[PDB]
């Protein structure tokens, strides 16, 4: 490890990556000054059923870049572990999309070790990436268009932004209706399924399994069992988590992985140590709640405000924390944990 | 209209043109917030903040390379204006109707009343007009270099001896002499200024009670608060998130709400420059002792002999003057919204107005070697320049300038 | 004197300096700031003090001790203030 | 009032930067500057009010140090001699230091090093800190045949002949049995800083006396630190409001033989009755300091180009004579050495 | 007069008088024995490339150079110049050479005052000798005052065809001229005035020079789109003035995992051909560094690259640098990474020549840059100011040369090794440009970091060191095009 | 404008790089040889048929160089070669400023060179050349810089060095 | 009667343009002497100009625009010193703008105009 991948070199991680293991590598489109936002698929290309999507966006700020690495260990890590069972049935089973750096440009104008504590943190155009979604509450950046096109050309169920200057597992609605900029904890409908991805997420990290981050700038934010709420943490007006929750029925969770932005390289290892399990448990906790088939159909359970669409081909994949629900098709159900309860229509 | 700024050696003449645009009621009206007085049918004119003459680069020209500032004549040209000072004063009291700080705003004349003693305005002789300035000490414009408690020489021991040990380690008497390694043992000439010590509140919202002690925990005197009392620094060494509740100067951004202003509306001013003199808004003076020993802790500490304090810092945005009350005696006659403590402030005067006046500057000399602290705008990119109008077209002053920058010796 | 210390400002016009009227909501923690006007004039900024004489703060409130209050029943010279080797 | 002066060379002519933090106590973390340059210090009475003073420094000898050890004469070296008349510097007489006039005359004195104390938070500096480089000011060069005056008008201040700051009663006569003497302690805060109020407000002190609200000298042959009281010198000043601000009159601090004549009132926007704490006349313009540094005299530098800075200098000291005229058995030698043995007061 | 009396005292500080500053600094400086007194011929041959090769002679002399920002400008001072002033130039000059003693070392080591000893000193007020001040050496007054500073050895070159001579070679001795004789108790001064020469642009430019236009009106001219330039069109507009000229140099990335992999340094390097002997065009002409939102790049070669305190000589880390950038001139200087333009045959010119109606800044000067070079004396010249920026002077300061006189312990060669040391004190006078700027906004002033630091900026360290950390420019204020 | 100040800036978002501007539109030189102190920007010579200014830019940000200019703030030889050789706009003669292709209309007198082997060579020692002809603006500013290369003005002409209360506005 | 002529230079230059610095002490400038870590892998290594690197040393001048008839051991061969060869380019520029991928590409200026600092001599008379 110990270097960072810049220009053409994001480009050949990933594809000795799909060559390691399968992979298609793509573009969703250009940044501003032309560099494409590479995406990995591991299961362009028509989307196979039965496979709930996973998109793992990271590096949407350019300063924050342990997301760009690790991104690429993980892609490079998934191919090897498919080559070589857990990660095989992780792959067989699900469609895991893999973008590196949605912020190509900020990254190339990011600076070595500035750790945060002018940083190429917004596109070329100053635009900040992760305010510039549409919120309940373009042309100027391509990046973000070209993401919100992907997201609705297909399905994604579970998506994980990994971000940096903190240590923490946030998930949906990081703005307000009243737009205080701490205090006040905005509830989703799904808020459950949020703490509980977070929570998973969190445990296996070596850090955030103590909410407390140890790092320059709040030295007290004890956040409780490792995991908070956007908003409850501090407001962002048109985040993407946000976005992916309201106009598509992702689950997406911010996930910031270090207090210092731009480590040097020779922590990227450490990083990966502290990232390597997490990552794939996140994206093994896709197959919860339930999963099945009815074409464009509305799907819901009782006592959520919250219905999703099903796929292409009928496929939906409701996350859930286990329980008995009532499930409403538009056009009692028991969850454990583990895998996907199958309920056909 | 001239509207101008002329910088010749240490006087800067700033003028200012502007263009301007009612019912006596008897008003009347919490035991705190009860009043009576008149509403008289008469605007006043106003220019008594800093923006309505100078400009946010004068500003910077002034607080960059000036010790200190003090005004020493006005003209205003355009009606009576009080040169004998018989109404009450109602200007000093930080009220709006100021002169617009862009020039190209048009404002209207605010309201005149007064507060009790009948007076009838249309009793007085009712254009242009000249006023003199009295002799009022310089803004400190700068900031001190050492702390009060660290004027010593770091190397050499002090003659003095301090009693530095009650017990054998039997209770005994034991003298030592003040050092660098004892520094805060060392023999002082001088305390740090008064205290009114006053309730911390965060900017971290989390971090403060969930009570409403806006009020109940304010530091009102006998009830008004005392807004923003005597001036302490605002907070310590790495304490910038803290605030006195009412000790310090806030300011509204543009388009904030009357009430119910969210902190990312208001502007917080730092007073912490003189934490060198002055004891911190929130925390104690000192202790004292009160008979095993006991210790008592002073949170309101009056003047006391050999005691040195800063004045609270004057602002682009803040008061210039205010009438000194026409009391049998005062203690330091300065506002405490900071600004020039005036016996005879200009007077109100009760189209177009155009007001000049003549600023004397101190010239630094100092033999610092390292550059200084200087106020500058952020070379970083922004979607509207500081200081400038938007797309819409609204002026609006983005950050509350301070006026304290250099740097000086105790 | 015709008029009080704490009543020689304008009651027809507010403040342009804002002042913490509230800290808890209408509940959670919060920050609301008002401009001191004409009905909220004990809130207003003044210029000068008086020469119990007044309340101070006591402790560093948190989210866990309530802020308690000191009456000062013996205040000496401050700034602003209006009413041998050395005599005041 | 004549002495005999001896000044060396201070940091190797170097300005070190020195600090102290709590990796001690923050109440006694500092930054600041060590020069190489000594100063003058006449600042104690043994060395009514004043009304100017002449200053000379005259019959300088500059003498080099060669390792056996050899002193010998230096003729053609210089010393740098100036006073801050402006007071750009950081004033740090009136601290009541060491290093001053010796009250006996035929006693020679080391000239005190000059250093200075700026911002801190802990050991580290802030952004306000300043840096003063003494060879940025106008200083006279004297050889051995080159005298140094200058004269100073005091500007007018009351003759030396109310509030309270309780302090905590300690008797001579060994009080309660604990360490109370810093716990306990009047004290005062700043910038998060504990500072001992010593000796605070002029207040009254015959075995009773403030735990800090007194001068303490030292007698003859006294220890640094951990002195008896024996080896000390009491200085007598002969709802409960523990703490009164100005409402009322008082008494200044008497001044000693032993003690401070004056010092700096801080450039400050206001004071109260800006008399100094420890006795004396507060001034805002007091009898600039007088800074005096050898100048450096390198040896043999290389035979090729060397950019970086001479790090190798002749060892040089300068003796000479300080001539200081204020207009405005006891006290005797015993093996030759003077003694104080009472502080005098002038009440 | 005398052994025993001082010649001069020390004078260091500033006094600024409305448009004038008068800076004099007087430092320590010690001047050994240079080659035994000794002139020898120096020369590099190919037997070392042919671009290294040089001929030349190292005389016994030292020189004082005072040709850095820093030996006049405290960094306060600065600061008040540039935060102040649309513009500064030199006036008058007074040197003064006191206090000086000459000592003399026996090795038995112990070094004893020699009374007797004289130091030669003289200025060649007639450039009659070859000057190699302007060329950025080191030996200069050092920053700080109370440093010592070693006197560089004076040394020439001349032409050379390899390590060998040619009939024009000239050789100069520096005993030749007048040179004042100075015991213990003597002094030298001497008073320069500089020529006319134009005020430095300490101001960035509010406006680009294709942004002149009103964005509200329409030009009555067409362009062949036929359509009238406007605000949306605003690159079509026919304009008044062309950016500056070119000289492209190699783009290269402080991040270091952007640049190639490979040892282009040299081979890639922007480099002028002279008598068959290729030079780096180093700094080359004032050309923006970078363009927006590109302060990773650098030109290859275009740049002033200083060194940090207790930095390496060579091979140096981009850690122990520091990279000036001259992006204040993008407004009218082309950036020095890209292209000129586009011309049609269409192809990209590199290198743009002058061309009538173009507009260009100089090269900004630099707290620890240099502030003059001497004019070549040519028949013709292009705008002559210096490449590192500065003012361009036919007359510059005289050149001081001072050494030790010999002393003998065919011709002699058993000297007493000796070396002098004294103070030098020099005064420069400046000529200040007041800026009247109708400017509402506040602009970007040079200002030290707000939050606490191990050590102070522009201060000594723990151990006595006295440091810069970055360099000063000085284009702060602003003045529209 | 209303006697307003608006800000007027023009990204990328339909235009390019190249048409991208910043600056301020306030609500306040056509035919020998022919704000008094020159604070504003001077928009005239630009050849246009309201007073408004531009300044520095970064895409429609403004970097904080930017200078923001209140108006309300304020109280040659006789008229008679280089080549930079000619050809709509991708094949036509471009200049690159900080990043932007601007087009070289009219030029260096000599696609866009009008008013409606070496290509490009500067100047050399005895070189000799006309200035363009006039018709058209009289006269413009050169630009306060260092150096300048034969200030005359491309597009022609004689280059000059200098040539109930509330607190609300009422709107 | 003549006007003010420019007093033609019937000299020949002592010095060339490229050598007027001290031989014996380094620039305080420092210069690229090196990107690629002597497998191999990217760095910014810096120098100071010397004795030794004569040629990477800062200088304040360029060459005349491209002019001296002929370069050593090859008539206007007095003014080598300053104008370049008529018989050669002028200098080395870049070409391109490299990239991981893109190895720096370079550029022959056959014809120089003037630029700022450019210092020159005239024709001889005969």
């Amino acid at each position: 490890f110990d270097r960072y991948y810049h220009e053409e070199e994001l480009e050949s991680a990933l594809r000795e990556a799909a060559a390691a293991g399968l992979a298609r590598l793509f573009s969703i489109g250009r940044s501003v000054e032309g560099r494409p936002l590479w995406v990995l698929r591991l299961t362009a290309g028509p989307l196979l059923p039965g496979r709930p999507q996973v998109k793992l966006v990271g590096n949407m700020h350019g300063d924050e870049t342990v997301s760009r690495q690790v991104l690429i260990y993980l892609a490079r890590e998934l191919a090897a572990g498919y080559r070589r069972p857990r990660l095989v049935r992780l792959l067989n089973t699900t469609d895991v999309y893999l973008l590196p750096s949605l912020n190509p440009d900020g990254f190339e104008r990011a600076r070595e070790g500035d750790c945060g504590f002018a940083s190429g943190r917004d596109n070329s155009r100053g635009r900040d990436l992760n305010r510039s979604f549409p919120d309940q509450f373009l042309d100027e950046v391509p990046e973000v268009r070209a993401l919100i096109e992907w997201i609705r050309r297909n399905k994604f169920v579970l998506s994980g932004n990994l971000h940096g200057g903190s240590v923490v597992a946030s998930y949906p609605f990081d703005d307000s209706p009243e737009h205080k900029a701490t205090g006040i904890y905005s509830k989703t409908s799904d808020d459950e399924v949020f703490k509980y991805l977070a929570k998973a997420y969190a445990s296996n990290h070596p850090i955030m399994k103590t909410g407390e981050p140890h790092c320059p700038g709040d030295e007290d934010e004890t956040f409780k069992d490792g995991i908070t709420n956007g908003a409850h943490w501090y407001d962002v007006e048109g985040g993407m988590q946000d976005y992916n929750y309201v106009w598509a029925n992702c689950f997406e969770i911010t996930l910031e992985l270090s207090c210092c932005k731009y480590p040097p390289a020779s922590q990227l290892r450490q990083e990966w140590e502290n990232n390597r399990e997490s990552l794939i448990t996140l994206i093994e906790k896709v197959h919860i709640g339930v999963k099945g088939f009815v074409e464009n159909a509305t799907i819901s359970v009782a006592g959520i405000n919250h219905n999703i669409t099903t796929g292409r081909f009928g496929d939906f994949y409701r996350l859930l924390v286990p329980g008995t629900y009532n499930l409403t098709v538009v056009l009692n159900v028991v969850v454990k944990e583990g895998p996907a309860t199958e309920v056909d229509f | 209209w001239h509207c101008d700024s002329t910088w010749l050696g240490d006087r800067v003449i700033t003028t200012s043109t502007r263009t301007w645009a009612y019912n006596y009621k008897q008003i009347s009206n919490t035991n705190d917030n009860t009043y009576f007085g008149y509403s008289t049918p008469w605007g006043y004119f106003d220019f008594n903040r800093f923006h309505c003459h100078f400009s946010p680069r004068d500003w910077q020209r002034l607080i960059n390379n000036n010790w200190g500032f003090r005004p020493k004549r006005l003209s205003f040209k355009l009606v009576f204006t009080d040169s004998e000072y018989q109404l009450p004063y109602v200007l000093g009291s930080a009220h709006q109707g100021c002169l617009p700080p862009f020039p190209a705003d048009v404002f209207m004349i605010p309201q005149y009343g007064y507060l009790t003693s009948f007076y009838c305005l249309e009793y007085f002789p009712s254009f242009q007009f000249t006023y003199t300035f009295e002799d009022v000490p310089f803004h400190s414009s700068y900031a001190h270099s050492q702390s009060l408690d660290r004027l010593m020489n770091p190397l050499i021991d002090q003659y003095l001896y301090y009693l530095s040990r009650t017990q054998t380690t039997t209770q005994t008497l034991g003298f030592s002499q003040g050092g660098p390694n004892t520094m805060a043992n060392q023999a002082k000439n001088w305390l740090p200024g008064p205290c009114y010590r006053q309730q911390r509140v965060s900017t971290t919202t989390g971090q403060n009670n969930n009570s409403n002690f806006a009020w109940t925990a304010g530091t009102k005197y006998h009830n008004s608060l005392a807004n923003p009392g005597i001036a302490m620094a605002t907070h310590k060494d790495d304490e910038e998130r803290f605030f006195p509740s009412n000790g310090i100067l806030i300011f509204g951004k543009q388009n904030a709400a009357r009430d119910n202003a969210d902190y990312s509306d208001v502007m917080l001013t730092s007073e912490e420059e003189i934490k060198t003199t002055n004891p911190v808004a929130t925390e104690e003076y000192g202790i004292v002792a009160d008979n095993a020993p006991q210790i008592g802790t002073v949170n309101s500490q009056g003047a006391l002999p050999g005691m040195v304090w800063q004045n609270r810092d004057v602002y682009l945005q803040g008061p210039i003057w205010a009438k000194i009350p026409h009391t049998d005696g005062n203690f330091h006659p300065s506002p405490l919204m900071g600004g020039f403590g005036l016996k005879h402030p200009p007077p109100q005067i009760l189209g177009q107005v155009s007001v000049e006046i003549e600023w004397e500057l101190q010239k630094e000399n100092s033999k610092r070697w390292n550059p200084e602290i200087q106020y500058t705008s952020n070379y970083y990119k922004s979607t509207s320049v500081d200081f400038a109008v938007n797309t819409e077209g609204v002026y609006s002053e983005p950050r509350p300038i301070g006026t304290r920058y250099l740097t000086r010796n105790l």
